[PDB]
């Protein structure tokens, strides 16, 4: 049934640029494609339908053209209020395409890594969380790896990312490592190794059990 | 005005069932194909169902046939969705949507979903409501580190969302970043709110984090203070 996909997945742009987003649909969809703008915590808003026709009140700077298997959406002037995700949906079978999130382009800033041991309060409860914070950076792609002793490289973590900040437009990230109290005190160096393109070697923040 | 408001959402255990109501107003309900689109948290839109003006053509998202039934009642002017054998993949915000179905060439076509609803959350879990455990992430990492000293609060092992966190009874707002909650390996949620304060100043000031988890009637204020390293 129709499979619809989008390029780019993501986009950095700055206010003024004309950007273009693409929507490909594996079987002719003819004209029957539409486009939605969504900002997190708001409802989807129909921008174009019947491949070209804008709704009432959409600003003339959005447009659409396409023909049956390839469909495109252009903003001529990005204004600081079109940074959101855009989705396309086809109307033979109502499958939406994956989305395209646009973010505000900005200079690289390499994050500041801060690491936090288990509190002894948490440890009474019989478990241990080690938090590593990468604070304030751009671009969004920056990886984190965990090591506990020599190098036991650990696979069992959860990262979470804030939205692009409204003043500086960086992102921050967390990675919690969770061990029970028994494997925690059965190890000694604990390391958070950050890689981000604005760093020329990867930073390792580390700490040793007991002697904090 | 012309409004589509829905109801029926809430917590539910896996395997069990919900029926979802949407009641529209401010348009001649009769004439429009109505539909439901859900959106899973941090994922995108997924079209679930739709039904003709007089219920003669009905469709389902291929991942839902056999469990969801859509049905319309034009006299009451409401759409409903009966959901069954609810697994974890149905956890989402459901939206009630109205087709600008008015079109005709070979066929009479729903070209756009133009009026949308606000949502009802459907949360399928087997966890019980639990308030958090709040632990310090104590300021330092050097004592200071890379300047302005990170410091924060881990708000751990609660259900359901949301939980509010502010620093310093509402007046500390800058540098504060509160991360999206993450749902853990089996169960509950975990979240951190953190701050960079000027290292300088640590030893003078108090940092308190206020976390209120209303589904369990939990208000904890945990003063963060440094250990020594």
């Amino acid at each position: 049934d129709i499979q619809m996909t989008q390029s780019p997945s993501t986009l950095s742009a700055s206010v003024g640029d004309r950007v273009t987003i693409t929507c490909r649909a594996s079987q002719s969809i003819s004209r029957w494609l539409a486009w939605y703008q969504q900002k997190p915590g708001k409802v989807p808003k129909l921008l174009i339908y019947k491949a070209s026709s804008l709704e009432s009140g959409v600003p003339s700077r959005f447009s659409g053209s396409g023909s049956g298997t390839e469909f495109t959406l252009t903003i001529s002037s990005l204004q600081p209020d079109d940074f959101a995700t855009y989705y396309c949906q086809q109307y033979n079978s109502y499958s939406f395409g994956p989305g395209t999130k646009v973010d505000i382009k900005r200079t690289v800033a390499a994050p500041s890594v801060f690491i936090f041991p288990p509190s002894d309060e948490q440890l009474k409860s019989g478990t241990a969380s080690v938090v590593c914070l990468l604070n304030n950076f751009y671009p969004r792609e920056a990886k984190v790896q965990w090591k506990v002793d020599n190098a036991l490289q650990s696979g069992n973590s959860q990262e979470s990312v804030t939205e692009q900040d409204s003043k500086d437009s960086t992102y921050s990230l967390s990675s919690t490592l969770t061990l029970s109290k028994a494997d925690y005190e059965k190890h000694k160096v604990y390391a958070c190794e950050v890689t981000h393109q604005g760093l020329s070697s990867p930073v390792t923040k580390s700490f040793n059990r007991g002697e904090c | 005005e012309v409004q589509l408001v829905e109801s029926g959402g809430g917590l539910v255990q896996p395997g069990r069932s919900l029926r979802l109501s949407c009641a529209a107003s401010g348009f001649t309900f009769n004439d429009y194909a109505m539909h439901w689109v859900r959106q899973a948290p941090g994922k995108g839109l997924e079209w679930v169902s739709g039904i003709s003006w007089d219920s003669s053509s009905i469709g389902y998202a291929d991942s839902v046939k056999g469990r969801f039934t859509i049905s319309r009642d034009n006299a009451k002017n409401s759409l409903y969705l009966q959901m069954n054998s609810l697994r974890a993949e149905d956890m989402a915000l459901y939206y009630c949507v109205k087709g600008r179905d008015y079109y005709d060439s070979g066929g009479y076509f729903t070209v756009a979903f133009d009026i949308w609803g606000q949502g009802t959350m459907v949360t399928v879990s087997s966890a019980s409501t639990k308030g958090p455990s709040v632990f310090p992430l104590a300021p330092s990492s050097k004592s200071t580190s890379g300047g302005t000293a990170a410091l924060g609060c881990l708000v751990k092992d609660y259900f359901p969302e949301p939980v509010t966190v502010s620093w310093n009874s509402g007046a500390l707002t800058s540098g504060v970043h509160t991360f999206p909650a993450v749902l853990q390996s089996s169960g509950l949620y975990s979240l951190s709110s953190v701050v960079t304060v000027p290292s300088s100043s640590l030893g003078t000031q108090t940092y308190i984090c206020n976390v209120n988890h209303k589904p369990s009637n939990t208000k904890v204020d945990k003063k963060v203070e440094p250990k020594s390293c």
